[PDB]
């Protein structure tokens, strides 16, 4: 838990938080105000890929960054 | 309607919608 962006809202950081991975599959025209490519928090490389873009990590350097935001 | 509704979302404060 704590990778790095949030499913929907901020301030949390989703229930399962095994593995941080920058899925996007916007699938078609994506749901909601989509997100900052959906950085993680989730489980492993079960397959994802194709379409979505997806870089699947265990931490390890996958949130440690400045900020989300950037004015 | 002013500041009243507002849309957070990827980071700067908490829920969202309602």
């Amino acid at each position: 838990i704590r990778c790095f962006i949030t499913p929907d809202i901020t301030s949390k950081d989703c229930p399962n938080g095994h593995v941080c991975y920058t899925k996007t599959w916007c699938d078609a025209f994506c749901s909601i105000r989509g997100k900052r490519v959906d950085l993680g928090c989730a489980a492993t490389c079960p397959t994802v890929k194709t379409g979505v873009d997806i870089q699947c990590c265990s931490t390890d350097n996958c949130n440690p960054f400045p900020t989300r935001k950037r004015p | 309607y002013r500041g009243w509704k507002h849309w957070v979302y990827y980071t700067c404060c908490p829920d969202t919608p309602y």
